[PDB]
């Protein structure tokens, strides 16, 4: 609407603007040419000089006839006085008046999400350096179990740090490549939140599947899976009606390349997440426990807890729902959901006292 | 001098990729202890799974030093048939070692037949998922259940949770099925899962 | 026989109590304390030796500081460069679990045993290409436990069999062999001019042999129990022991009897190696609680602290000249402290 | 052992046998070793930096 | 997803604040 | 020098009452546990008797559980293990064991033949 109003604009600004000269300098306005009913270009409206009386018509936006019912000619007062500049009225300029309508709380709304999702993200992406800075070198305690969380880490970085530039872009080439990579990193921690997953259940579904040669197809598999989608979205977008950067998210019909391999991430992490789980429900069933033998709720309850905010099952809160008609959705993945990369730092990094007992030597040497 | 450093440099990139050619091959060859040359090995593959079996028999009866050498393998495999109080005793030291705690242990059994040595089974309680599909007489029924219970008693009273035991009935196929299970807990205690 | 030959076996031990007490005429505590002593020394990790896939069981330096060798546990057999930790030769093994590897002080010759009774050697000569097989020391009743070679002719192995030997390469038999030994003996312990070598049993009982003779000389004890590693003065009129009683002991070889004892009431884990320093005045050793400890023998105090590891110590060893200190662990690391 | 009970005889006598001087003496020349040799090793000195070319 | 609808509707209040500005300032 | 004395024994009729002791010497009796081993004439050696070295979590086994008692007494390093009710199974040779790695609590083979850690030990007949 704005693009499409301002190309029409100045492509009809250059038109009737040599008539400038044939409205108020030519026609000669010996036919009682009043003040206010007056032809002249003022930018808003273009319309000729006409003798008083009765209404007279006008020239009415071609781009703004469709926001009325009077798809066509207008009329205003031209009275001993006439209409000054286009009679304001409920038709003001042959158009809505006013137009607003939800968008005067639901802007103040996103405002205040939007300061509450980036101050999130701004103390996210430092935790993470914290939480990387112990897997980054130290090979005192390292093993295959860092070899996946390391790409996790990275995941959740460059998705953090890339949602603090959006605002700083948007709110020319700039936005046509921050567009396709926003999207492209987006999906990015989706997809290695189901290699994730995958692994862990693999591990456990056949557990001698891990000769050290599946990990360099998870990888494939992780880094693979939006460099394919948001590749052919981003070559459908010049194929299919490219206009600006592509602000027009809102077309769920070629938008399906992306919400689509995003829902069914989540939803084969959850029914990854029962059969994990029924797993470890059969550990349990054993007698030879230690600490618990009766009461399951003492265990289950702190374990699923852990694996929630690795696996990320908190996104399937509201899927297959009417996005557009939950608008609100965004404050359980947006307002809360920022800090997904914060819970699964402390609680791999400060938790786990195996990672613990790795920094004590540090501790200890270093009053050695 | 670049003479000699590039030589031995390329001795050094040619035997590290050597390590790579075996690494994977060593970690799939899950190795095996069997309790009671020097030492006599057995080799067989189940389901793509190598199984690397090895008989200790051969060497000292006292078992103070080269039992300590064993801590890299993932499961021992103990046997029975008054040797059946010493039978017990030996797992109970197994079970308190201070360094035998990532190698789980199982138990197999043996024919036999024993019952004036310990009187006080006679008060013992029926088994509650007894097998009496052999036709099992009241005298194996609790015999049996009685020295399964023994020894789950002592991996029970002791020890620090990290390691389980895992008897069995009366093949190679019971093992590997039960060695899955090994590697289960392995893999699973890692990520702080309880 | 036995009434009568265990009531002089007893008797005889109160003369060795009589006589041992004779010498106690001085202490040697007063001695050691009554000078200066050096303080901390600063030691720091130089290199890490990775590159394994099991753990580490023993090691066994070159001929002249140069190389050193490691036995890992999975059956590999590793020859590294202290300098540049570059790998040498990665020669396999026939078996796995292996408990001993010697390095020849001519650097012609390099033997490795376990489980498995059999002393193998294996040429360094790479005419194939590689390492090959030359000679397999079979025999023995029981698994090896150390080995150390004399000559390029000679070599001895300490086994299960609660009996030494002394082995000829030129036809791979038992020349002449020890007795007297109640269990299965564990480690021993070299002179550095050949001469002498000493051996201990799992009683803490150190008896000392002839290397030409097959008789026994000399006899310590002092020692709880299971004694573990000996090692010899850098002279060879006394050595150090470690046992399982979580304290160090030195024995000299003139007046027979135990000359200091280095206990500590903040260990309850025992020693599982020992060695010496070019001068003497410092005794490592490593423990079982995941950390290293140097004592000084001229001193009986705690005089530094090695860590970085989180396992048991399972072997250590110094230059020819004391220049560095190899410290090998069950982390499969091999760091060279120096 | 009642056969190879002669161990407990011809083995035991070693000691009772050979010679043993007085500690006083076997202390003095074991201390004086280690101060005496105490220059040419690189440990129990401070290493200079010129020294170790293991860095 | 949630950041893509996001990103699409905050675009579009975006777009009618400007041509909200565009109304009362030049009709 | 370590060294296991016992003493008690000599022929007694059955159903008797006896009170064998052990003296340690050598070593510190605070750090280490103690067993009795039994040894029947044309048998091995059979562990039948254990004690910790904190006082507690005394064990038998079922032939002799009840009606035999083991006590300790770390002021003096000395061990006293008293039995009742002799039965002809019960006329063997008993020697008093220990085993190593103090403050620990695992150790093999404490039977096993050719062991020193074993005093000269005492027997008793019916």
């Amino acid at each position: 609407r704005l693009c499409d109003v301002l190309q029409v604009l100045w492509e009809e600004q250059d038109q009737c603007l040599q008539e400038l000269s044939r409205e108020q300098t030519g026609d000669l306005g010996t036919e009682q040419p009043v003040p206010g009913c007056e032809g002249m270009w003022d930018n808003i409206s273009c319309w000729p000089s006409s003798v008083p009386g009765r209404m007279v018509e006008v020239e009415c936006p071609r781009f703004l006839r469709m926001l009325t019912s009077r798809n066509g000619s207008l009329f205003r007062n031209c009275t001993q006085d006439g209409w000054s500049e286009t009679f304001p009225r409920p038709n003001l300029a042959c158009g809505v008046n006013v137009n607003d309508s939800s968008n005067e709380k639901r802007h103040s709304y996103l405002l205040k999400l939007k300061v509450m999702y980036t101050v999130g993200y701004s103390s996210s992406l430092v935790m993470l350096l914290v939480a990387l800075g112990i897997l980054c070198a130290f090979r005192r305690l390292h093993c295959t179990r860092n070899y996946i969380h390391m790409h996790l880490f990275v995941s959740f970085i460059l998705r953090a740090l890339s949602n603090f530039i959006k605002d700083a872009v948007l709110f020319r080439a700039g936005c046509k490549l921050v567009m396709v990579l926003f999207q492209y990193c987006i999906m990015a921690n989706y997809s290695w939140l189901l290699v994730e997953g995958l692994y862990l259940h693999t591990l456990l579904a056949i557990s001698f599947f891990s000769e050290r040669k599946y990990l360099q197809g998870f990888v494939a598999f992780g880094w693979g899976s939006p460099a394919i989608f948001v590749a052919l979205w981003a070559i459908a977008r010049h194929f299919l009606e490219d206009v600006g950067c592509w602000d027009i998210n809102a077309n769920a019909s070629i938008w399906w390349i992306i919400r689509g391999p995003v829902i069914l991430s989540i939803l084969i992490n959850f029914i990854l997440f029962i059969n994990i789980l029924r797993i470890l429900m059969r550990k349990l069933r054993t007698q030879e426990t230690r600490g618990n033998e009766v009461s399951h709720y003492k265990r289950l309850a702190r374990s699923t807890l852990l694996l929630i905010p690795l696996f990320g099952i908190h996104y399937i809160v509201f899927a297959f729902s009417p996005e557009d008609a939950m608008e609100i959705q965004l404050f359980f993945e947006l307002a809360l959901g920022s800090f997904q990369g914060l819970v699964v730092a402390v609680l791999y990094c400060f938790l786990n006292g195996e990672v613990q007992l790795e920094v004590q030597k540090k501790w200890q040497q270093w009053h050695l | 001098q670049r003479n000699e450093e590039k030589a031995q440099r390329e001795a050094n990139k040619k035997i590290e990729k050597q390590l790579q050619k075996d690494k994977q091959v060593y970690r799939a060859t899950h190795r095996l202890l069997l309790l009671g040359s020097g030492i006599f090995e057995t080799k067989f593959q189940v389901d793509k799974v190598n199984f690397h079996m090895f008989d200790v028999g051969a060497q000292r009866d006292e078992r103070r030093k080269w039992i300590q050498c064993f801590n890299d393998v993932t499961a021992i495999i103990f046997v029975v048939a008054n040797r059946l109080q010493a039978a017990l005793k030996l797992f109970d030291s197994i079970w308190n070692n201070k360094w035998l705690r990532d190698t789980s242990v199982i138990l197999f059994l043996n024919k036999q037949d024993i019952e004036d040595y310990f009187p006080e089974f006679a008060r013992y309680t029926t088994p509650e998922d007894a097998t009496p599909e052999p036709g099992e007489d009241p005298r194996v029924t609790r015999a049996k259940y009685f020295i399964r219970d023994e020894f789950l008693r002592i991996s029970t009273a002791s020890g620090d949770g990290r390691h389980y035991c895992y008897p069995h009935f009366t093949n190679i196929r019971r093992v590997f099925n039960d060695c899955r299970d090994i590697i289960q807990r392995m893999h699973l205690r890692q990520y702080e899962l309880l | 026989e036995l009434d009568q030959l265990r009531q002089e076996a007893e008797q005889l031990k109160n003369q060795i109590r009589d006589a041992r007490k004779a010498c106690a005429d001085a202490t040697l505590s007063q001695i050691t304390n009554n000078i200066d002593p050096v303080g901390r020394i600063q030691m720091r990790t130089r290199r890490t030796l990775r590159g394994h896939l099991a753990k580490i069981y023993a090691m066994h330096w070159g001929t002249d500081s140069r190389l050193l060798v490691s036995a890992s546990q999975d059956g590999k057999l590793i020859i590294w460069d202290s300098y540049t930790t570059n790998k040498v030769h990665a020669i396999p093994l026939r078996s796995s679990w292996v408990m001993t590897c010697a390095y020849a002080p001519s650097g012609n010759y390099v033997a490795c045993g376990g489980l498995d009774n059999i002393c193998s050697i294996y040429n360094l000569k790479t005419r194939e290409g590689n390492v090959r097989v030359s000679r397999e020391l079979a025999g023995h009743t029981g698994y090896l436990s150390c080995c150390r070679f004399l000559d390029d002719n000679q070599i001895v192995t300490s086994s299960g069999d609660t009996t030494c030997a002394l082995w000829d390469i030129e036809t791979g038999q038992q020349t002449t062999t020890f007795t007297g030994h109640t269990g299965d003996v564990m480690s021993l312990s070299l002179a550095p001019d050949t001469r002498l070598f000493v051996s201990g049993a799992c009683d803490a009982s150190a008896k000392l042999w002839d290397v030409r003779e097959g008789m026994c000389r000399q006899t310590f004890t002092g020692h709880e129990s299971d004694i573990n590693a000996i090692c010899f003065f850098p002279n060879g009129n006394a050595f150090a022991t470690g046992s399982d009683d979580a304290t160090c002991r030195l024995f000299d070889l003139r007046a027979d009897q135990e000359l200091m004892t280095y206990s500590h009431d903040n260990i309850i884990c025992g020693i599982t190696s020992v060695s010496f320093s070019k001068s003497g005045r410092l005794l490592l050793a490593g423990y079982d609680d995941f950390n290293c400890n140097v004592w000084d023998a001229l001193k009986a105090d705690r005089a530094g602290v090695l860590a970085g590891h989180d396992n048991r110590v399972s072997c250590l060893g110094v230059t020819d000249d004391g220049m560095a200190v190899a410290t090998g662990s069950w982390d499969s690391f091999l760091k060279i402290w120096n | 052992s009642i056969a190879q009970a002669r161990k407990l005889v011809e083995q035991l006598k070693m000691e009772a046998n050979i010679d043993r001087i007085k500690v006083s003496k076997a202390a003095a020349d074991l201390m004086a070793y280690c101060e005496a040799h105490a220059k040419e090793d690189p440990l129990l000195t401070p290493v200079p930096a010129s020294e170790n070319p293991f860095r | 997803h949630s950041d893509g609808t996001f990103t699409s509707e905050l675009s579009r209040l975006r777009e009618g604040a400007r041509l909200q500005r565009l109304l009362q300032g030049l009709v | 020098q370590v060294q296991l004395q016992e003493s008690g024994g000599g022929l007694v009729q059955p159903g008797g009452s006896l009170r064998l002791s052990c003296a340690a010497s050598g070593f510190t009796f605070s750090n280490y546990k103690m067993n009795w081993v039994r040894q029947a004439p044309g048998k091995g050696l059979e562990w039948v008797s254990d004690i910790s070295q904190s006082g507690a979590s005394i064990s038998y086994t079922g032939s002799v559980k009840g009606r035999f008692t083991i006590s300790r007494d770390n002021a003096k390093n000395t061990l006293y293990l008293q039995m009742n009710s002799l039965k002809p199974e019960d006329t063997a040779v008993y020697y008093c064991a220990r085993c190593p790695a103090p403050f620990t609590r695992d150790c093999f083979d404490v039977t096993s033949t050719t062991y020193a850690y074993r005093g000269q030990g005492t027997q008793v007949t019916v």
